[PDB]
């Protein structure tokens, strides 16, 4: 109900981190394919977290 | 000169419709391939194609 809504802008990163850890295990993308968001590269990302 | 009016009219409606979209997730066929897995970009590129 209290979603927080953080900012990912001016950055380089690397996907393969999140996707290969078992840690995180529930995955699922809307419209775009988890291994190759390596290559995509996005103007703004926003993450919200609960 | 109403001929090549019409001829000129029929080339660019022709060209214009490559700007679009046709229910896929993007126009452009070399961004939804990049994209997406051979999987669903094959559903895209489908839709795109008929």
């Amino acid at each position: 109900y209290a979603w927080n809504r953080k900012r990912i802008s001016n950055c380089v990163a690397d996907y393969s981190v999140l996707y290969n850890s078992a840690s995180f295990s529930t995955f699922k993308c809307y419209g775009v394919s988890p291994t190759k968001l390596n290559d995509l590269c996005f103007t703004n990302v926003y993450a919200d977290s609960f | 000169q109403d001929v090549v009016n019409q001829n000129a009219q029929a080339l660019n409606t022709l060209v214009k419709q490559l700007s679009s979209n046709f229910g896929a997730i993007s126009s452009v066929l070399n961004d939804i391939l990049s994209r997406l897995d051979p999987p669903e970009a094959e559903v895209q590129i489908d839709r795109l194609i008929t």
